[PDB]
């Protein structure tokens, strides 16, 4: 209704609502989660095309 | 008797036999006014007692069906237009709300005539031209196929070799061009266009 | 949409000829009537509020007037009470669903929801039923009687029938209903007066007329299983007299007294 | 009213959540581990000129498989080509041009497309007849549809404008559940490696994460200061990247819930188009509405290196799924795989 | 007894006499309802005890006829739509699949008076040209010629001196709308297409 700003209301709940969870979601450490990042990318950047070269012979691209 | 549960009538001279809340169906029926009991409206056979109305029975039926299932059927015969104005003699808005629709429907399609063809270039190589043109996507006519001179490859075996001009039918009359404002769309638009 | 006036306009009276069939006044109201208002108030898209309509007030009526009844009923004849309202809740809802069977035909499988009956049987299996003082009631007095008549009495072996098949129908997802509230009661109950009879009659009696009484027995099972109870119960309690009786039994019947295996 | 009460809550409840970023923001170990050696310099080569297409190309986006690479361009057309082979496995004229987003299926069995049309058709390529059908048209996003990605091969999620990103069950065409968090209307998606969580962004430069399962906003992120133009969610389905109109890209986490890591640089001012990661996600790739590309360290945030091509911006990019190579969806209509 | 050979309808008013037997030929019409006597049913038309239902006698004819003996039938005056509605109302679900497939056809044809046209591309040389174009297979609609320099034999009288693009007009509906893919069809479809 307009009397409650079009019921603007239900905007301002749902905005806060989704700060609660934002709260509850925990935070893990920054530096934690980048080393995990590092942990991931290392763990497969020893296959990663673009940073492993192909064989001359193996990408679809001279085959 | 002393209670009219299913009322027989009389629309043109002929009769009709349905329960009040069929015609009670909507607040705004002529019909509906009719269904209720006072001496203002005494109009009846003297021998069943069925309501005597002079309109037509033909399309009088249409406007029954739509009261009993909200949905207004006309037969593949009896003309839109005369039962949209037996409706506007009954005096219901939102069926008529749907008569009109019916009848720009049919205006939109016999304003067909001009249709809007929508054409698209597609181009392939004339190897993968014969899947491309067998493969063209059902719903789509073929309109031309054009060879150019090509400068790769010679004049031939280059993807731009074949242009297969493409079209298809579109009854953008009755369906009416789908053109609104969104501003992020304006400047995407704009953006691409130059 | 704006069509909700008229929704109640009709859904009231719907509701009132659906007490009254519950109530059993079919002398006011006629079925193809109540048909055509139930087929168009699916017809505005409100087949779910139907639905949980019907749900509810079937749900009232039934605990407000079922199960009252029959915990009122419980020192007086209570299977045949139960049976009888069980047997007028069947009518009603079938008539119920035949005003409905619509929803009942594409508002259940557009949700993929169970049935208008599935619904009242449901209800019925729940709030009477498997309800605890009707329930344990039913399972207890079930167990009685079939004792009783196991015992060497003459019981009202048609309503142990009744009993059985109350909660054969009423089981919907198959025997599980079934299972719990007697069949199992009555397959453990079983188990135990074949153990303790296998037990006396192997102390007292000699190995031959031992296997004409278990013999007997199974016999008299059958006897049971055709006359108060369902078919599939048959085998079951037969490998029960089985168990009980032979199989735990086995060797010691080979030697007793002057007629064991050796006499 | 008391909607002044509503937004000092959201007030002290979004200042208690910048304190607990606060409390989570430590020294990014990723700058911090600079002393790992970068991707160095990586000479990076076209191998296929899918010159095809002759309007600018507005979405490109490799099939599940890495060969087949669905490209729509801005006329209305896609084409399904074979990436290793340059022959247009399909060319469909669309019903409506100026579309925006070219989905493929997981399967490769469909492919959606969406633009100025406001409606998301999916095309079922596998057909008796060969001849491609359209299978479903997804309308009731009135905002126009800016990205599209599948689900399945009957689920969608369809990034319009509306500020909508409703995902749709296919078969049905009707959006099972609708999303509503953003304020600007959405523009750029991507979905999580799990497909449980996908990140929405939109011109209120909100990157909102949201959960598939029940349509909530699972996380809310910021830092681009203009709206977001692409998102590339990070192979772990934990990260993902964001360019925007800026000349800036930011990696934020969802554990973490800010920003981890920006890459901007003074001599670029075009904003980012495209962002996409590699097979590791070591390298991130940007697509500029400078006239090339370019490729950063995601884990270091310097000059990787810079895809020098085309002769108009580089509007789309994509990676093959296995990592394989990469295309990049231009203006100058020509899709170029790099490797 | 009260049982009669025939049964009395009062459809919207119109009386219809058939054998109980023709309408309960199945169990799940509403008129199947109507035939067991039961306390449910109590509103009759006094006038001859005739079941008084306010619904189409007119959409009531096909409903009578495939019920009497199985098969619909549709003539064309009368609304597909209503009669399809009609037997919503009565609950028969067998021949709900005839109406919506019937509607579904015409519809599609009306729609897509531009049906599916198949399109293939057939080639060859000057020579042979006026030979297969002079034995087009019946049916198909010369569409498109296209020359092409010849890259063997000069550039002429050879097999890609010409394209000649054919086509031929289909019925989607009427010669039926199905892909049934099997998985060895999936099998051999990604064989031909890489």
């Amino acid at each position: 209704m307009a009397s409650n700003n079009t019921a603007s209301i239900a905007q301002a709940r749902k905005l806060v609502e989704q700060l609660k969870m934002e709260a509850n979601i925990d935070r893990i450490k920054v530096s934690k989660a980048a080393a995990d990042l590092m942990a991931y990318c290392e763990a497969h950047a020893k296959e990663d095309p673009l940073l492993t070269p192909v064989p001359a012979s193996e990408n679809p691209f001279r085959e | 008797g002393s209670v009219s549960k299913w009322v027989r009538l009389n629309v043109g001279g002929t009769y009709f036999l349905t329960t009040r809340q069929t015609l009670c169906r909507d607040p705004k029926s002529f019909l509906y006014r009719l269904c209720q009991a006072d001496p203002d409206l005494d109009s009846d056979k003297d021998e069943t007692g069925a309501y005597l109305i002079d309109r037509d029975p033909t399309y009088f039926g249409p406007v029954l069906n739509y009261l009993r299932h909200g949905k207004l059927v006309i037969n593949k015969d009896l003309a839109e237009e005369g039962v949209l104005e037996e409706a506007e003699f009954y005096n219901i808005t939102s069926l008529i709300k749907l008569v009109k629709d019916k009848i720009r429907e049919r205006d939109s399609k016999t304003s067909q005539v001009p249709v809007k063809h929508v054409y698209r270039v597609l181009q392939c190589q004339e190897e993968e031209l014969t899947q491309m043109v067998s493969t063209m996507s059902d719903g789509w006519k073929f309109e031309q196929l054009v060879s150019i001179g090509s400068s790769y490859n010679y004049g031939n075996e280059d993807q731009a070799e074949f242009l297969c001009v493409v079209s298809k039918e579109l009854h953008n009359t009755p369906y009416g061009t789908a053109s609104e404002p969104s501003e992020k769309a304006k400047i995407l638009q704009e953006r691409g266009s130059r | 949409t704006m069509d909700e006036k008229y929704v109640n306009s009709i859904w009231d009276l719907l509701k009132n000829a659906i007490q009254e069939i519950q109530r059993k006044n079919n002398s006011g109201l006629s079925f193809e009537e109540l048909y055509r208002n139930a087929y168009t108030m699916v017809l505005h898209k409100h087949g779910e509020k139907l639905y949980t309509g019907l749900r509810e007030v079937v749900t009232e009526h039934l605990i407000n007037k079922v199960r009252e009844d029959v915990l009122n009923s419980l020192n007086n004849n209570f299977l045949q009470t139960l049976n009888q309202a069980w047997n007028d809740h069947q009518t009603a809802m079938v008539m119920i669903r035949d005003i409905l069977m619509y929803m009942d035909r594409v508002y259940v499988q557009q949700n993929n929801v169970e049935n208008v009956y599935n619904l009242g049987l449901i209800i019925f299996r729940d709030q009477v039923v498997r309800y605890g003082c009707i329930r344990d009631h039913l399972r207890q007095t079930l167990l009685d009687m079939i004792a009783r008549e196991r015992k060497g009495e003459v019981v009202d072996r048609g309503a142990i029938r009744n009993a059985c098949q109350m909660l054969m129908i009423l089981g919907l997802e198959g025997r599980s209903v079934y299972e719990e509230d007697f069949e199992a009661p009555f397959l453990e109950m079983s188990a135990e007066f074949f153990q303790m009879e296998s037990q006396k009659f192997l102390a007292e009696n000699s190995a031959s007329v031992y296997i004409k009484k278990v013999e007997a027995r199974i016999n008299e099972e059958i006897e049971r299983v055709m006359h108060c109870l369902d078919k599939s119960t048959e085998e079951p309690i037969v490998k029960v007299v089985e168990r009980e009786l032979i199989s735990k039994h086995m060797k010691t019947i080979v030697e007793m007294e002057n007629s064991g295996l050796v006499h | 009213s008391e909607l002044d009460q509503l937004r000092q809550e959201a007030e002290q409840l979004k200042n208690q959540i910048r304190d607990a970023r606060k409390a989570c923001a430590d020294a990014t170990l990723s700058q911090i581990t600079n002393n790992i050696d970068p991707v160095g310099r990586i000479q990076m080569r076209t191998r296929r000129t899918l010159r095809g297409h002759l309007a600018k190309i507005y979405a490109m986006h490799w099939g599940t498989d890495s060969r087949l690479l669905v490209s729509a361009s801005q006329d209305g057309k896609l084409i399904i080509w074979d990436s290793y082979t340059t022959n247009k496995v399909h060319a469909i004229p669309l019903r409506s041009s100026w579309v925006m987003t070219c989905a493929y299926a997981p399967s490769g069995n469909y492919v959606a497309c969406g633009g100025l049309d406001n409606i998301c058709s999916i095309y079922n390529l596998k057909t008796r007849e060969g001849n491609v059908r359209v299978s479903r048209e997804l309308a009731g996003h009135t905002g126009y549809l800016s990205c599209c990605r599948f689900l399945d091969d009957n689920q969608i999620v369809t990034s319009s404008g509306d500020t909508t990103c409703a995902l749709w069950d296919i078969e049905t065409g009707q959006q099972t559940t609708t999303f509503t968090g953003h304020t600007g209307d959405v523009m750029s998606l991507s979905l999580a490696p799990d497909t449980r969580l996908f990140v929405s962004g939109a011109c209120d430069a909100s990157a909102k994460l949201w959960d598939v399962r029940e349509g909530m906003c699972r996380q809310t992120f910021t830092g681009h200061e203009s709206d977001i133009n692409a998102i590339c969610f990070f192979p772990n389905g934990n990260a993902f990247a964001t360019g925007s109109d800026d000349a800036t890209c930011r990696l934020f986490d969802l554990r973490a819930d800010q920003e981890l890591m920006t890459y901007s640089h003074d001599n670029i001012i075009c904003g980012i188009t495209s962002v996409s990661f590699s097979k590791s996600g070591r390298l991130l790739l940007a697509g500029y509405d400078d006239f090339n590309c370019n490729v950063w360290d995601a884990l270091k945030a310097d000059r990787a290196g810079v895809l020098a091509g085309h002769d108009n911006r580089v509007s789309c990019l994509g990676v093959t799924d296995d990592g394989m190579a990469v295309a990049t969806g231009s203006w100058d209509s020509f899709l170029k795989i790099w490797n």
